[PDB]
RNA sequence: CGCUGAAAGCAUCUAAGCGGGAAGCCCGCCCCAAGAUGAGGCCUCCCACGGCAGCCGGUAAGGACCCGGGAAGACCA
RNA sequence: CGAUGUCGGCUCGUCGCAUCCUGGGGCUGAAGAAGGUCCCAAGGGUUGGGCUGUUCGCCCAUUAAAGCGGCACGCGAGCUG
């Protein structure tokens, strides 16, 4: 998982939810696994 | 949760197995119940145990009339066990069974006003090395102007002893009905003749 | 575009009570109390059951496409049921029934028992085939869910529990 | 003339029924009951207010997300005796000192007001013991 | 980390709801503790005493004082 | 400035968490074992010695680890000097 203040789509498969509160970005390559903070 | 009352008489050594196992003999019986503590009496489930004959002319008043209830002698000392109930009018050492486990409370052994050291084995100060009369005492106690104070529980010289202490998870050795006599593994709190209080363990 | 909207087609014969805040459905296979947003409201037709909002606000639309999924799935529970298929994948995997329960021999030091709640019934077919089966749809995802994450898929290898037609992906050893 | 100021009264008992209202908005008036501020003879250095009943103080109410995230406080004047709880457990626990809190902190400050907090009988579950003062139901 | 799942026909641990999940949090263990003035409870004892929610007086159940002491203790307790 | 004693040590702690260890996680260029990196987490723990006034630091022998900071660079009506 990757935390940082910016986060983006990586690849045209990254999907940018909204969960709890906070902003997270899923694929299904689990290098792009986001979470904003 | 059986309980009883005892007395401890002295500590000694048995061999088991080969081994010498160091034991605290207790007096524990026999414990009449002279009250019985109920939810819908009391609030709570308990047993009131006496303990040791007490001399009549010794007994007052309204503690006679407490125990004439019970149909029960004079006895020294009353002392509840909580949420246990016997079915027998009277408890003893045969609640007991060798290999089972035992709390046992006591009243520790009093020092009276202790110091520092004593007490919490404070490190004290130097004895040579130009230490001034301070050899024995606390340092410091505090900062400066934050906070200003001394914070409850500061570890500091007083009382320390004759005070309820309880010792967990006691080997009971042996048990002598003939003699109401308790070999209970290791220290018990307090001093041979002193009272205390045998308790089923609440470790497992 | 709008799943809230799509009428629900009731088998016969199951019935569907509305009630406040709640349907219940019975069916051949069982009940189910189905909890309803009061705002939400559950209409009952010939064959069919509908489910109506009281406005386009975001909330409602929210709501009305969950609340006919859910009724929905009450329905093709009490009739069809609801089963999922695990593979168990790894030379010394296997799983077999013991009594109710099911018994995963997976690779550590001992076996697992899963335990049966209730709604929930264990089929163990073949040795590394295991089904879970039950009229309820979230509780026979969830109790897949545990079977399945007592061991999960290797990174590396082809060797634990699998969901039937979950995809093989793995990566290179060394 | 002198304003005029009341020989002590009868204080009135008065009963209210907690169930679903709002924890603040309810304190308030049980507040005000206390002070006595509805009596047209109201004197602020006396106890003159009424004493107050409250039965199921455990289904007060709250909005927004405050039976999580509402903390108590409690300060024990040890180093780390800062103790902390949740709304949803005082009201698994102690569920009447939530409405005691609430109005306590909305009287005043002082000997008088805090003579006022005992003329509060909060209780949680419809009943109380009371009936021999025969406390007036209020509706607020 | 999931289950079920819309808004958004797909998808989404979430917007409704439900799992799992830390030496950490609450309890559980040990010690203090009703000046907890919100001063709690239970068992038992005494009694309706004279004269003038108050005063004087002699009592009761009890207690203190004094003494012999104590692995209790600075005195006190 | 009709005085708020200034380094370092000792004693005694207590707090913060940007975590050294132990506990829980995600990613890995994660086969395993061992690591890297980030996230949660302050409950507890965080050794003895040589040098030097030293703080610090280097070194020796270990260790789960040998954390970093605040408290008048915490603490001289507590000691040292
Ligand atoms: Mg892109
Ligand atoms: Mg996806
Ligand atoms: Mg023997
Ligand atoms: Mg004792
Ligand atoms: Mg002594
Ligand atoms: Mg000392
Ligand atoms: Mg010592
Ligand atoms: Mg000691
Ligand atoms: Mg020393
Ligand atoms: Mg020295
Ligand atoms: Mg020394
Ligand atoms: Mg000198
Ligand atoms: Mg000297
Ligand atoms: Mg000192
Ligand atoms: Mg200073
Ligand atoms: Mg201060
Ligand atoms: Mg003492
Ligand atoms: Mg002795
Ligand atoms: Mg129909
Ligand atoms: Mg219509
Ligand atoms: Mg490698
Ligand atoms: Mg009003
Ligand atoms: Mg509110
Ligand atoms: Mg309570
Ligand atoms: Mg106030
Ligand atoms: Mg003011
Ligand atoms: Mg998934
Ligand atoms: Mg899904
Ligand atoms: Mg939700
Ligand atoms: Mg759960
Ligand atoms: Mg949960
Ligand atoms: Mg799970
Ligand atoms: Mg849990
Ligand atoms: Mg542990
Ligand atoms: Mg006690
Ligand atoms: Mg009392
Ligand atoms: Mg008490
Ligand atoms: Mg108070
Ligand atoms: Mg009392
Ligand atoms: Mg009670
Ligand atoms: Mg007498
Ligand atoms: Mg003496
Ligand atoms: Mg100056
Ligand atoms: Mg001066
Ligand atoms: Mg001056
Ligand atoms: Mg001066
Ligand atoms: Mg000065
Ligand atoms: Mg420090
Ligand atoms: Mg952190
Ligand atoms: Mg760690
Ligand atoms: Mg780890
Ligand atoms: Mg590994
Ligand atoms: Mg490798
Ligand atoms: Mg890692
Ligand atoms: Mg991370
Ligand atoms: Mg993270
Ligand atoms: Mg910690
Ligand atoms: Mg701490
Ligand atoms: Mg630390
Ligand atoms: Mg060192
Ligand atoms: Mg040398
Ligand atoms: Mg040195
Ligand atoms: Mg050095
Ligand atoms: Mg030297
Ligand atoms: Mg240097
Ligand atoms: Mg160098
Ligand atoms: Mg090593
Ligand atoms: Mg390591
Ligand atoms: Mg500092
Ligand atoms: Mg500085
Ligand atoms: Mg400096
Ligand atoms: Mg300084
Ligand atoms: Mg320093
Ligand atoms: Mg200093
Ligand atoms: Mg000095
Ligand atoms: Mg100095
Ligand atoms: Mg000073
Ligand atoms: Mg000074
Ligand atoms: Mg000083
Ligand atoms: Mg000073
Ligand atoms: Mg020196
Ligand atoms: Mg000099
Ligand atoms: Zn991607």
């Amino acid at each position: 998982m990757k935390v940082r203040a910016s986060v983006k789509r990586i690849c045209d498969k990254c999907k940018v939810i909204r969960r709890h509160g906070r902003v997270y970005v899923i694929c299904e390559n689990p290098k792009h696994k986001q979470r904003q903070g | 949760m059986k309980g009883i009352l005892g007395v401890k008489v002295g500590m000694t050594r048995i061999f088991r197995d080969d081994r010498a196992v160091p034991v605290t003999v207790i007096l524990a019986g026999p414990c009449p119940v002279v009250q019985r503590r109920t939810p819908e009496k009391d609030g709570y489930t308990a047993v009131q145990l006496g303990f040791l004959p007490q001399n009549p002319k010794r007994v007052n008043r309204p503690l006679k009339g407490h125990f004439a209830k019970a149909g029960v002698e004079p006895v020294r000392i009353l002392r509840e066990i909580r949420d246990f109930n016997p079915e027998g009018d009277t408890v003893t050492v045969e609640i007991f069974k060798p290999g089972e486990r035992v709390d046992v409370t006591g009243t520790s052994k009093g020092r009276g006003f202790a110091g520092v050291m004593k007490r919490w084995n404070f490190a004290g100060g130097p004895d040579s090395h130009g230490a001034h009369k301070i050899h024995r005492h606390p340092g410091s106690i505090g900062n400066r102007k934050t906070p200003g104070r001394v914070y409850k529980g500061k570890k500091m010289a007083g009382h320390y002893g004759a005070e309820r202490v309880t010792v967990m998870n006691l080997e009971v050795v042996d048990v002598i009905p003939e003699e109401n006599l308790l070999l209970v593994k290791g220290a018990v709190p307090g001093p041979n003749g002193g009272l205390v209080i045998v308790r089923e363990t609440k470790k497992a | 575009s709008r799943i809230g909207r799509l009428p629900i087609p009731v088998p016969k014969g199951v019935s569907v009570e509305v009630a406040p805040g709640r349907v219940k459905v019975k069916g051949p296979k069982g009940e189910l109390e189905v909890p309803v947003s009061p705002e939400m409201r559950v209409v009952v037709e010939e064959g069919v059951v509908r489910v109506e909002r009281p406005s386009d606000e975001r909330r409602h639309k929210s709501l009305h496409g969950l609340t006919r999924t859910l009724i929905a799935n009450a329905v093709k529970g009490v009739s069809e049921g609801y089963s999922k298929e695990l593979l168990i994948k790894g030379i010394g995997y296997r799983a077999r029934l013991v009594g109710r329960a099911l018994e995963l021999t997976v690779g550590f030091s001992h076996p697992v028992v899963v335990e049966p709640p209730e709604g929930i019934t264990f089929e163990v077919p073949e040795p590394t085939r295991v089904r879970v089966s039950g009229i309820d749809k979230q509780k026979v995802g969830q109790v897949a869910a545990n079977i399945r994450a007592i061991r999960k898929p290797s990174a590396y290898h082809e060797k634990g529990i699998y969901y039937a037609g979950e995809p093989v992906r793995l990566k290179p050893g060394k | 003339m002198k304003t005029y100021v009341p020989k002590q009264v009868e204080p009135r008992w008065v009963l209210i029924d907690a169930e679903g209202k709002t924890l603040g908005r309810l304190a308030t008036k049980i507040a005000t009951l206390l002070r006595g501020k509805h009596r047209p003879d109201w004197t602020p250095n006396v106890a003159m207010g009424d004493f107050v009943v409250v039965v199921n103080a455990d289904k007060i109410r709250v909005t927004g997300k405050k039976l999580e995230q509402k903390i108590y406080t409690r300060y024990s004047g040890y180093p780390g005796g800062l103790k902390k709880i949740p709304l949803e457990k005082m009201l698994a626990t102690h569920p009447e000192r939530v409405l005691e809190h609430a109005v306590k902190g909305m009287l005043p400050k002082g000997p008088l007001g805090r003579r006022l907090f005992k003329r509060l009988k909060v209780y949680a579950g419809p009943d109380h013991p009371h009936q021999a003062q025969r406390p007036e139901k209020l509706e607020v």
